[PDB]
């Protein structure tokens, strides 16, 4: 029936994407050895959205993992739930991208794309009718933002009508790792605005903020941040594998979140999220699920949404929960801070219910929100990128490998016209 | 899989090859025989039945130290044909080490370069060590780098230079050999690291508290620098740093490829008994100008960028908290054209303590590689030194009659003045 | 392996008390 | 139904209100882990007027524990019933206000008030509509008075149609601990004489002499003091938790007892206060309840009501009593010592019946009443304030924190308008 | 985490801090090795497995008092890099300690202070002890006061200074060393407590009944004074008033920040055998004008601030009952602008006994911080001594031939003249 094929590029996208398969395998009862356990019909009537039968009773992932380095490929394989993936779906790289967009996109990124475009199309055509492709990567380094988005371009010209989700870790604004930050950020996005149906904006230090105070973790590791993202991933695709009173697929999101094909940038956050002590105190209910979500602190992006205005959004609730206060709480918030919503849209963010809660929970909600308040995020990358081009920084790793400064000014123009396009809707 | 091939030219290169590879054997766990009681493939070979030989070369023109290596303990660790030895030295002459007494050993050295680099594909590059103030250290190290440039072009040649100190030279013809090494070093080096001996003299006096050690105790700290810098190739980490990572993030223009390093904590057993080695405490100690290991004070120099990289049980939350507080402090300042100037790497495996060595068992460590514009003074102090030498024909009667002409000295003066103009315009 | 660990957060998003 | 939102100003407010939740938890019969015990519907039918359901079967308090130094929240969480308060309901500062009106209010207390406003709107907008607020804080201290009165300020512009009710502990003349009293005292009084609805005065030296002369207890701590506040401060809100023959909320006594908005400073008493050696010796009738009640040694203030005259007074009776011995003895005190009451209000008293008495007692009463005799309290603050501005000392923290002398002169002149307004009615 | 950093200068400040940290380590239960068999973090840095190091620095210009701390019982407790000492002692010379020799040690001090204070945010203030009667105590002690002003701006500066007591002084040039130090620390210390030696000698004579007592007997009493003053940060109490609370209640003007200390009961166990210690009794013995710790009788002065530290099993009622009786008695007098005159804090932990030391185990204790205008006459006698010694140009070339000129001497006299006149103007 419906199928989702996973694409993971970069070691950031492979670590935060392996956890996606670890929570999906947990949700559907699959063991790390590929054997179902948990004797429920409703955990298993919809497996084909993420798994294929492999003539041994093993439900194997429909995931293609690509990298230009093998040091992170064998760490995924040797980890727990890491033997679940088929070894052929691993795409090894020998040379490696040294956090350069040019080499990940032109020289040896294309030398690897002829061996990753065939493996994504073996998985794609094997089903009767594929629903969409999802991509999970980051724009910090080179092999994720240069070759993951080049696979994005190739699958667009092959399968245009299919939906094109991506989950990009933008580089953190004020705490800057990956010292060539704005080149791998801006040179990917102007090539990504014409080849992506949905883009979901997540930032690293926003995940650091929510681990610091709301979750109260004394030692937040990378594996902690990967599971904040991963719990937000399952809420977007709950109705794809589970029935509900009011279903909502990925293309149901795309039609109600973007009014124009040029903007497809969203904001993802997950609820409920409390500390160990606070979980024993908190009341899990439909009112005390929603004002946590309509909050800048819950947001997994380091751009404050209170500074701008919500254009459209969405909420996908999960669990055994009623449908009136789905909308009465959805519109009481639309009536109290009415200055926060754009005035020319009806009931600006939509509603969805999925009958199955996340495992352990009884109530949850995810949120995909297209807001104009991501402009301070794009502008902070903008003035740092122009600060690079006042005195022509780090150009020789980009000029001698097959491009020029005309594509640099093309990156500036195709990003600043989204800045002005966003500026005229408030 | 992957491999890196070390070069050790000069007497400083030989005994830094004795120190660096002592720590490499004492980290991976290989006896001086060459046996054990896949992460070790980056430096060692797979020879015979469980024997592992180093992927380095030892080049020197004088046998009084390199035969002294193959007579001592590690004589059955290295290959017998590995240590290439000359018959007579250069004796602080760039002229002989590059032209006359040098040419007959470079063909034998590059003989073992290609014979040891053709083992497996995945070679990140070469890792050469030299004494700039020395004669065969800069002499052979000159024409070894043109021959590697014309053979293996795109390969990442990372080069540790033990630069001579301002008032510590132990030589008189230092300004003549250092200028002619500089003329060879700009157009043939991808990554350069500065090692002024008097700064490692002082960071063992005030930080290790040992007041009268020898040259080999300096070689402990330099071996800890490489055993940091290259162990991210070998073991698992939160953010792996490759050899190819360094030249893609530390060089802004191909002429400014001179970077300067530091380490923390250079702490003995009796100061590790008392201070917690938190990530904030270990980072600002690495940026303390006394801990800098090339005596180039960065208070009046503008940092271009920098690449911290950590070892041990370091949590990345404390990495981002420590990297933020050294952003917000005012005593450090950046060039305004590079606002994002920090790169971080994390390795999990803690540094092993060498017995006998002055360092303690450290639970987490930091190696740092920075590029700045403070490198203007480390050459400008040498410019007045060399112009004052060259005014009235000091020691030039050796250099003229040993192969080269007058005019190479002036062309080596013009391109160091070119990097004087090049460093100031970056810092405008 | 050690790059990725969900052992505190795994219990933080289950409603279980020790 | 309705809920009263509690806030906990200062380290004194944290200690005096944590033992308010000693008697609310005891009367409603709850475990320190939050499990109800007692098996009667008179408690938990009206349980949401102070608690919230926690979807764990337990009840979490709607109180905002609040201080600028983290020492006292450790003390109130380590004692009995410390497993009651939610850790998210605690807000803490890392510096600590050194009993300073200046930095407690404008510079060092302002950076917390944005998050305290987040957590008080957290539990107010969560319900349908709350009833009011109760605010136990300190005027001797600088953190209870500094940023607690900022809380009092910003909630009036947030919910102006609501009601607030404050129990503020005042400075004391005889034992003048916290030597900087009147800066924190008369400038908070300056703030809340317009910006507060209803004020009760609590005096620690008054609680000393009541424990001397009606309890004969040889060595009380601040806990025994906080009990005597707590029993009366639960008795003023008996009707919102328990039914009765004649019902009255705190808005009833708000409208009844102030004839003018500029005068809303009152006094509490409590009865019966009987020694353990006098417990078997004491009859318990409504005669002995009210003939002990109108006595200065029973008052919770060090201001003598015989010097002034009552303006409008009320009484919250609790327990099972005859209606008309409530009535004819509120009239009997009006007819015997009639010189002590104002002449232009007929039947200056008011009373209410809450049919449930506090546990261990079969009836009780809590008096809230206006007095002109509160004038000597404010004048005692006044002549200390003007004798110390006559040498301009102690000012350099106040004028150095960024604030001016012109609001000090406004503070004197406004409360001098209050002492003159009280001067008219006797 | 909240902490306090201690500074000590001079041999007097070192010997004070030796017994002070002897008592602090005793009550927190840690041994001389630094390991106990989380309320200790205000004084001790948790470094390693169960090992703690003090947050204090010892300063001298002569190692003759520091090197036996490095070779004493508390050898591995104090980490040696906080015990830094010079080579030549200033020798009763402000000019030497502030202009000649203090330069090459102050930058080593600030490197340790920044390293030790930046490890943990939420630090409260600097508890600095000194002696103004000696050359390196006054010289380096003053020089650290300007630098900690310009480096740490807002933070509180606690000061206990060993002012030269009137008759016993064991020097001859204490007028020059004292008036020059107090000329500058007026605008560089937030709160300053007098400690005179004769006052502690008289207490040791008649209260503890020792006829021939030594300096470390005085150090035990000063240690108990500071332990009760900082017991509010370390131990939970009914009225927790911090060390930020002390100045904010007791210094009326920025210039008036000089005050006095006292302690009670200074009782040994053959008199605690007999004398029951009521809370009212120990607070009238603390207010007995003979028991002052700065030889300043307050009968001819007027109080304008007062702070009580009660610790032990002290009921808050007996604080109230005792302060009522000391208000009513006319033998003490309060100034007319300060009718309220008391800050009271209670701590639950009972005080310290040291076996081998002469103090006894008591169930409740009083510590005093007391601002009075009677400090006008203890500076009036310093006016008399310095005017006699400056009238005949005496001892002048040991101050003008080293790096400071004539003119600081006149400006120190005019500073004390304006400070003197400001005091009785407050009193009227
Ligand atoms: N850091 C470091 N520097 C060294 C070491 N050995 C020698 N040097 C430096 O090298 C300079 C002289 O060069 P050498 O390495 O001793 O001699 P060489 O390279 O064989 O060249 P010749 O002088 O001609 O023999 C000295 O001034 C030292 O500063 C060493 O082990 N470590
Ligand atoms: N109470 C007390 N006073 C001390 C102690 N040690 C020294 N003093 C006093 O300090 C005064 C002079 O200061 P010193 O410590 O001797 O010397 P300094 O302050 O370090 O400066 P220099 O004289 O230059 O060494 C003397 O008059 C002593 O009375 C001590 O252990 N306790
Ligand atoms: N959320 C998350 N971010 C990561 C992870 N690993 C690396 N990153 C981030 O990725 C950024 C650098 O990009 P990187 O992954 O190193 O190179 P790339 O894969 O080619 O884009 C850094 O800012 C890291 O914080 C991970 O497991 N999770
Ligand atoms: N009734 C009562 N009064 C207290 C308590 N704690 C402190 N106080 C009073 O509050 C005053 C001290 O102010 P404090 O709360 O310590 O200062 P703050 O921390 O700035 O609010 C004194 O007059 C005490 O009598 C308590 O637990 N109960
Ligand atoms: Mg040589
Ligand atoms: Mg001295």
């Amino acid at each position: 029936m419906r199928e989702i094929v996973h694409v993971q590029g970069g070691q950031c996208g492979n670590q935060i994407g392996a956890k996606f398969w670890e929570v999906i395998s947990d949700e559907h009862g699959i063991d790390p050895t590929g054997t179902y356990c948990g004797d429920s019909d409703l955990q298993l009537e919809r497996i084909n959205v993420f798994y294929n039968e492999a003539t041994g009773g093993r439900f194997v992932p429909r995931a293609i993992l690509m990298d230009l380095e093998p040091g992170t490929m064998d760490s995924v394989r040797a980890g727990p739930f890491g033997q679940l993936f088929r070894p052929d779906n691993f795409v090894f790289g020998q040379t490696g991208a040294g956090n350069n967009w040019a080499k990940g996109h032109y020289t040896e990124g294309a030398e690897l794309i002829d061996s990753v475009l065939d493996v994504v199309r073996k998985e794609a055509e094997g089903c009767d009718c594929l629903q969409g492709f999802q991509i999970t990567h980051s724009l910090g380094g080179g092999t994720g933002s240069g070759m993951g988005t080049l696979l994005i371009s190739k699958v667009r010209e092959e399968y245009p009508d299919r939906i094109m989700e991506t989950f990009s870790v933008f580089p953190s604004p004020k705490v800057s790792d990956t010292v060539v930050e704005p080149y791998n950020a801006t040179l990917s996005v102007h090539q990504l605005v014409e080849n992506a149906d949905e883009v979901q904006v997540i930032d690293n230090e926003a995940l650091y903020d929510i681990c610091f105070r709301t979750l109260k973790l004394t030692t937040p590791t990378y594996g902690d941040l990967n599971h904040l993202v991963s719990a937000a991933m399952s809420g977007v695709t709950c109705c794809l594998r589970f029935p509900g009173q009011l279903n909502s697929d990925l293309r149901k999101l795309a039609v109600n979140l973007i009014p124009f094909p040029r903007l497809h940038f969203f904001l993802i956050g997950f609820a409920p999220l409390t500390s160990r002590g606070s979980q024993q105190y908190r009341a899990l209910s439909v009112p005390e699920l929603t004002q946590q979500m309509f909050d800048a602190k819950n947001m997994m992006c380091a751009s404050d949404p209170r500074h701008g205005r919500y254009l459209t959004a969405s909420a996908m609730f999960r669990g055994r929960m009623s449908t009136k206060e789905v909308d009465e709480q959805m519109l009481n918030v639309q009536n109290k801070n009415s200055s926060y919503f754009v005035e020319w849209i009806p009931n600006n963010m939509k509603s969805s219910v999925c009958d199955i809660p996340p495992k352990g929970l009884k109530m949850s909600v995810t949120f995909v929100g297209n807001s104009t308040a991501i402009q301070e995020m794009f502008k902070r990358v903008s003035d740092q990128f122009t600060a690079m081009f006042r005195r022509k920084a780090f150009l020789h790793w980009y000029t001698g490998e097959g491009m020029d400064e005309m594509e640099f000014t093309e990156a500036e123009s195709n990003m600043n016209d989204l800045v002005s396009e966003y500026q005229q809707y408030q | 899989m992957r491999e890196v091939i070390s070069i050790h030219v000069g007497q400083a290169g030989i005994q830094i090859g004795n120190a660096c590879w002592e720590l490499f054997c004492l980290e991976h766990g290989i006896q001086p025989d060459g046996q054990m009681p896949d992460a070790f493939n980056t430096f060692f070979s797979e020879t015979g039945a469980g024997k592992h030989v180093p992927r380095c070369v030892f080049l020197d023109l004088e046998p009084t130290v390199v035969d002294e290596v193959r007579t001592g303990t590690y004589r059955h660790l290295f290959h017998p044909e590995q240590l290439i030895s000359g018959k007579e030295d250069a004796a602080n002459n760039f002229a002989r080490g590059h032209y006359t007494i040098g040419k007959e050993i470079v063909d034998l050295s590059l003989d073992r370069i290609r014979k040891l680099a053709d083992n497996c594909t995945g070679l990140q590059g070469f890792l050469m060590f030299n004494a700039v103030g020395g004669g065969t250290g800069s002499g052979l190290g000159c024409l070894l780098l043109e021959r590697l440039s014309v053979d293996y072009g795109k390969k990442s040649k990372l080069n540790f230079c033990s630069w001579p100190s301002p008032q510590v030279s132990t030589a008189v013809v230092e300004p003549y050999n250092s200028v002619l090494s500089t003329h060879s070093l700009l157009e043939h080096t991808d990554v350069a690291v500065m090692l002024d001996n008097e700064a490692i003299y002082d960071i063992c006096r005030r930080n290790l508290d040992i007041e009268r050690p020898t040259y080999t105790n300096l070689n402990r700290l330099i071996a800890q620098v490489i055993s940091s810098l290259t162990a991210s190739l070998r073991f698992d980490g939160a953010l792996n740093v490759d050899v190819t990572e360094f030249q893609t993030n530390l060089v802004p223009y191909p002429r400014i490829h001179f970077m300067l390093s530091s380490y923390a904590p250079i702490i003995s057993a009796e100061k590790a008994y008392h201070e917690q080695l938190s990530v904030a405490e270990i980072t600002n100690s690495a940026f303390e100008p006394a801990s800098m290991m090339a005596k180039c004070d960065p208070r009046h120099g503008k940092y271009m960028a920098c690449c911290l990289m950590y070892r041990g049980d370091v949590v990345p939350k404390d990495v981002n908290a420590a990297v933020a507080t050294i952003k917000t402090k005012r005593t450090i300042q950046f060039v305004d054209w590079c606002p994002t100037g920090f790169k971080c790497g994390i390795n999990y495996q803690p540094p092993t303590v060498v017995p006998g060595g002055d360092l303690a068992k450290v639970m987490r460590a930091v190696c740092m590689i920075s590029n700045s514009t403070a490198i203007a003074e480390v050459f400008s102090r040498m410019d007045h030194k060399f112009d004052l030498m060259y005014a009235k024909r000091a020691f030039v009667h050796w250099y003229v009659g040993e192969g080269m002409e007058e005019g190479e000295f002036s062309e080596a003066r013009e391109d160091l003045a070119a990097l004087e103009k090049d460093y100031e315009e970056v810092g405008i | 392996n050690r790059r990725n660990w969900s052992e505190n957060i795994e219990s933080l998003l289950r409603q279980a008390t020790p």
